[PDB]
C-alpha cells in the first residue's frame, strides 16, 4: 500500500491516478472529461506543493482507467501531467501522456467559414509540435491554429 | 488502373509529385490527340455554389471535348440548398446518386473534402472551395509554367497581392513545393500575407524564401510573376482597406524582366495588371487560362478512365 | 480532528470545510461558485461513503472564509450540505445554509431581451421557495425562472 | 417629505396601496384645480427609444401644465447611442447630469431598472419597458376605473388579448391585486397566457381568477372589458400565428353587458374592437387615454415636489 | 455689450484667451447663483443635421435653463433639405428670421462658417462640423480642466486615440495652445494622426508635443489624459482597418498616474476606456459631461446678454 510520509495524498484502491496537472488545469479536465458523472469515489487535490513543480493539480479516481477517455486529449492541456494506473494499493502501471496525429469530436474549428460548422460533421485536427505551441490544422477548411485559440475558443 | 482512377481531387496537399506530373503527361498527350468519345457514357454533374466563369467554362467544355454530358447550377440560388434551406451533405447524398463525378466550388472552406464523405464512389473534384483550395487551377498553372518555363523544378517564382485568401496561390505553392530548388518572392499587403502554414512546410522542406514591399525588387531575378485579385468576397470588415490593389504591374515595370519570364493570373483581374501589358510578350493570362482546357481534360481522364491514354 | 474512524480523509488547519453535499453536487457547487478559482489548496472528495446520506460530496478550502450570505448560497443546491470553519486544525465555527432572499452576480438571466446583458451591471435575482424547485426572478426583466434552468458565468 | 418623492417608478410590484391612493387623489385634486407652475424650474427628460404616441405626448403635455420644461428624443436612431453604439449605463450617466428627472420607454425589460443605478438621485419613471412593466399606464388605468365604477375593490375585470407579452396587464393586475374583492377573467390564446408569476401571485393572496375561450362567457358579469393589441413586435417567430386579433369585440356583444360597464384599451387598437363599439355608451378607452394626463401630473407632482398638492 | 455678444461661435481658432476665461468666468458664475429667467423671451434653434445625445441635450437643457424657448430638428431626415432636396444656405436664410440663436451639427465641415453668411446678424453657434471643430466641447473641457488641475497652463496633456477626425481634440489642442507651457502627447495610430496644421501652429508658438506609441510610456507625466473615440462615420475606406479601438485604458494602467490626474474623454465611448476605470478617481468624463451645462449656459448668456452676468 501506500501511507502518508508528509505526503497527505497517497490512498486507493484500483484505479487511474492523475499527477503533475498544471495549477488551474485540474478543474478543467475535470469538466471536459465529464469526469466527475460518476458513481465512483474521486479525490481530488488543487494547488497542491509540488517540489516537483511548485503547485500542482492532482486526481485519482476509483476502478476507472482512462485509456479510451482520451490520455492523447489529456496530451494538450496537460502536457507535463503523469498517469498511475493503480491495483492493491500500489502503482503498476505508470506513463506519460503523448502528442495524437490527431483529435476528433472534442475541438471546434476557430474559421468561422469552414464548412464544420452548418453540416453533420465531427470535427477533427492534426496534431503538430512547434514550440511551445502546438499547432492544430483542421480536416476539412485545413486551417491551422494554435492549441491556445482552438483550446481557448 | 492509373493512380488517378476513381480519386477525389480536393487538396494538392494530398497528392504526390507523380500524380502532378501523370497529369500534366495526360494533358500533353489529349493536347496533341484528342479523344472525343473517352468519356462517351458519362454523366458529371457541374456544381457551383459560388460565382465563376473560366473554371466553370473550360471544364464543362473539356468533358463535352471527351464526350460526356454536363448537368448542374452556377447558382445555388435556384437548388432546394438555398431556397428552401439543405444542407451541402443532402445535396451531395442526392446528387451522389445521380452522376459520374461531381466537380464543385463552394464559399465555404473544406466543401469538397465533407463533400466526399457523402459521395459513395462518386469522385469529387474541388473546383475552389472558399480562400482554401483550387487543385485544378493548379494544375493548369503547372502545365503552363512548364510549357513556357521547360520545367517545374529550380525556378524563381514571385506571388504578389491577395495572399492569404488566395486559394490559387496556397495550391500552386504547395505544388511547386513538390519539385526541387525553386524560390518564392511574395509580395504582398502585411493584411493578408501568406499564411503561416504554408511557411513553415517551406520551411521543413528547406526551401527558399523572402517577404519584398515591391515588385521592382525582385522584377529582374522572376521567371515566373503570378499576379493576384484581392479576394474582396472573403475579406473581414477589417480588412477593407485592401480591397484595392496595392501592387500594379505596368508595361514599363518589365524593362528589366527575364527574356522567358512569363506574367500569370488566374483571370479575374481588377487593375492589378494594366491593359497595356497585354501587349508585351510576358503577358501570359490569357494563353494560361486555355490551357485549362487540357489539363482538366487530363484530369477527367484520369479520374474516370481507368486505362491511360494513348 | 479525526483518528479512530474509517475515513479517508485528514489534516488541515484553519479554513473551510463543507460536507454533506448530495452527490452529484458537490461538482456543481464547485463550478457554479467558481471555488477553484484561488492559489489555496483545494481537497474534494465525490462520491465519498455517507452514512446517512448513503454517498456525498465534500470541498475544503485552507486559508478561505465564506460569510453567512454566501454559505446560504449553497442552499440554492446543497441544502443538507453543512460548513465548518477550521483554524489551528480547530473546527471553531459550525453552521447551515439558510435560503437566501437574493443570489447576486452568480447566475445568467435566461431572457434574451433583458437588458443585463449588453451592459455593465451584475445579475441579480430575488429567491423564492417553490415546490419541487425554486423560483428566480431577475431583478431587471422581473421574469421569473426554475434554478433548474438558469446558467451560471 | 410625501412618500413617492424623488422616488423611481419603476414597477407596480414595488409601490403599495397607500402609494397608488396616493397619486389617485392628487390626480383628483389637480384636476379640480390646476397648478401650472408647480414644477416651474424644472426640466424633465422624455427619452423613448421604443415608439409611443399616448404615453410620451401625455407625460410631456403634463409636463407642460404645471410649467416644466421637456428635451428628450422620440427615436434612439438619432442619439449616439445608437448611431454611436452607446450602452444605456452611458446614457444615463450623462442624461442624469443635466435634468430633475428622466421619463424613460425601452424595448429592453429592465431598462428603466438599470437606469437607476446610473442616476444618481435624479428620478426615473418607467414609460414602459419591453412587455414587463408600465407603472404610468396603470395609474391611468385605476384613475379611470374608480371614476367610472366608484371604486377599486369587488370588481369583475376580464382582461382579453395579449396577456403574455402585455406590460399594461401585467402592471394593471398587480395593482389591482392590492384592492380587497376583485376578480379577474382571462381571455387570451394559449401561446400568449398570462405570466406564470402572476398567477401564483394572485393565488398567495387568495384572489380569483379565471380562464376563458370567449367574451361571450364573461360579458354579463365583468365590470369592466380590457382589451389589448397583440404585441406582434415582441412576438417570436414561433408566435406569429397570434400576430391577428382572436378575440374581436363588436356593438352586439355588449347587448347583455352590464348598465355600469366600461371597455378599456391602452390605445394601440389592431381591429380587436369594432369602431361601432366607438359610440355606444361603454366605449371609454378615449377619455381613459384621457386620464393620462391627471394621472401623469400627479404622478410628476408627488415625484418633483416635495410639498404634497392642496 | 461684453465682448461675445452677438458673435459667432465658430471655430476656436477665432476666438481669444480673453474670450475663453470670459466663458470660464461666466460659468462659473452662473453655476453658483443660477439665473432662471436671464433668456425670457428669447426662441433659439436646436438644429442637428447629424447624431447627437450629450451636446443636443445639454445645449437645450442649458437655454431651459435660462428660461428660453427651443425649436429645431435632430435628423435632418424631416426637414426640407433632406425631404426635398435643400441647400444648407436656404434652410439657414428662412430659419434665421425665426429665432434669435442657431446652434448647429453638420456632416459636413464648414456648415456653420457657411451659416453665418446666411443668417443676418442671428448668431450661429457651431455645435460641430464634421471632422473639424467643436468649439463649445473645448469649452466644457477648459472648464472641466480647470476645475480638476486648479489651471489651464503648465499640464502636460495627452490625446489618445483617432486625432485625425477628432474635432475635439482639434479644438482642443488650439485652445490649450493659448495659454502658457502646455505640454502635448499624442497618442494615435499613424493613419489617424493628429493633423499636420496643429503640429505646424504648436511648432511656431514653441510649444512642445511628442508622439507615443503606448499610454503607459506617458501614464506617469501627464495630469489630463484625454481619451477619444474612432471617428467610424468620417473614415475613408481605406482606413476601416483602424475602426477598433488601438488604445484601451483600464484599471490597471492607472497604478503610476498622478493623484491629480484625470482622464477624460467626450463621450460617445467604445471600448477604449474599460468600465472597471469608471469605479477609479481618475475617471471624470460624466462630470465633464455635466459641466457642459455651465459652458454652454454661459456661452448662450454671453452671445445673447449683452450685459456679464453678476
Ligand atoms: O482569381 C481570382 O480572383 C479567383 C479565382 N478565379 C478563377 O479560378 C477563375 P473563375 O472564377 O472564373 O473560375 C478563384 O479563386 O477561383
Ligand atoms: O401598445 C399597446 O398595445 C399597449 C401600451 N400602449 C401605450 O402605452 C400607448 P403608446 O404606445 O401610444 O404610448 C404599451 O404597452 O405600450
Ligand atoms: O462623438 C465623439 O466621439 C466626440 C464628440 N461627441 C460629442 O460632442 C458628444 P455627442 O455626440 O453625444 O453630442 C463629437 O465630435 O461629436
Ligand atoms: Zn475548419
Ligand atoms: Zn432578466
Amino acid at each position: 500500500m501506500t501511507h502518508d510520509n508528509k505526503l497527505q495524498v497517497e490512498a486507493i484502491k484500483r484505479g487511474t491516478v492523475i499527477d503533475h496537472i498544471p495549477a488551474q488545469i485540474g478543474f478543467k479536465l475535470l469538466s471536459l472529461f465529464k469526469l466527475t458523472e460518476t458513481d465512483q469515489r474521486i479525490t481530488i487535490g488543487l494547488n497542491l506543493p509540488s517540489g516537483e513543480m511548485g503547485r500542482k493539480d492532482l486526481i485519482k479516481i476509483e476502478n476507472t482507467f482512462l485509456s479510451e477517455d482520451q490520455v492523447d486529449q489529456l496530451a494538450l492541456y496537460a502536457p507535463q501531467a503523469t498517469v498511475n494506473r493503480i491495483d492493491n494499493y500500489e502503482v503498476v502501471g505508470k506513463s506519460r501522456p503523448s502528442l495524437p496525429e490527431r483529435i476528433d469530436n472534442v475541438l471546434v474549428c476557430p474559421n468561422s467559414n469552414c464548412i464544420s460548422h452548418a453540416e453533420p460533421v465531427s470535427s477533427s485536427f492534426a496534431v503538430r509540435k512547434r514550440a511551445n505551441d502546438i499547432a492544430l490544422k483542421c480536416k476539412y477548411c485545413e486551417k491551422e491554429f494554435s492549441h491556445n485559440v482552438v483550446l481557448a475558443n | 488502373a492509373n493512380p488517378l482512377y476513381q480519386k477525389h481531387i480536393i487538396s494538392i496537399n494530398d497528392l504526390s509529385r507523380d500524380d502532378l506530373n501523370l497529369v500534366l503527361a495526360t494533358a500533353a498527350k489529349l493536347k496533341a490527340n484528342p479523344q472525343p468519345e473517352l468519356l462517351k457514357h458519362k454523366v458529371i454533374a457541374s456544381c457551383f455554389f459560388e460565382a465563376s466563369t473560366r473554371t466553370r467554362l473550360s471544364f464543362e467544355t473539356s468533358m463535352h471535348r471527351l464526350g460526356a454530358s454536363v448537368v448542374g447550377f452556377s447558382d445555388s440560388a435556384n437548388t432546394s440548398l438555398g431556397k428552401k434551406g439543405e444542407t451541402l451533405a443532402d445535396t451531395i447524398s442526392v446528387i451522389s446518386t445521380y452522376v459520374d463525378a461531381i466537380v464543385m466550388r463552394h464559399p465555404q472552406e473544406g466543401a469538397a473534402r465533407l463533400a466526399t464523405e457523402f459521395s459513395g464512389n462518386v469522385p469529387v473534384l474541388n473546383a475552389g472551395d472558399g480562400s482554401n483550395q483550387h487543385p485544378t487551377q493548379t494544375l493548369l498553372d503547372l502545365f503552363t509554367i512548364q510549357e513556357t518555363q521547360g520545367r517545374l523544378d529550380n525556378l524563381h517564382v514571385a506571388m504578389v497581392g491577395d495572399l492569404k485568401y488566395g486559394r490559387t496561390v496556397h495550391s500552386l505553392t504547395q505544388a511547386l513545393a513538390k519539385f526541387d530548388g525553386n524560390r518564392f518572392y511574395f509580395i504582398a499587403p502585411d493584411a493578408l500575407a501568406m499564411p503561416q502554414y504554408i511557411l513553415d512546410m517551406l520551411d521543413e522542406k528547406g526551401i527558399a524564401w523572402s517577404l519584398h514591399s515591391s515588385i521592382e525588387e525582385v522584377m529582374a531575378e522572376v521567371d515566373i510573376l503570378y499576379m493576384t485579385r484581392v479576394q474582396k468576397e472573403r475579406l473581414d470588415p477589417s480588412e477593407y482597406a485592401n480591397v484595392k490593389a496595392q501592387f500594379v504591374l505596368r508595361a514599363s515595370d518589365l524593362h528589366n524582366a527575364k527574356a522567358n519570364m512569363k506574367v500569370l493570373h488566374p483571370l479575374p483581374r481588377v487593375d492589378e495588371i494594366a491593359t497595356d501589358v497585354d501587349k508585351t510578350p510576358h503577358a501570359w493570362y490569357f494563353q494560361q487560362a486555355g490551357n485549362g482546357i487540357f489539363a482538366r481534360q487530363a484530369l477527367l481522364a484520369l479520374v474516370l478512365n481507368r486505362d491511360l491514354v494513348l
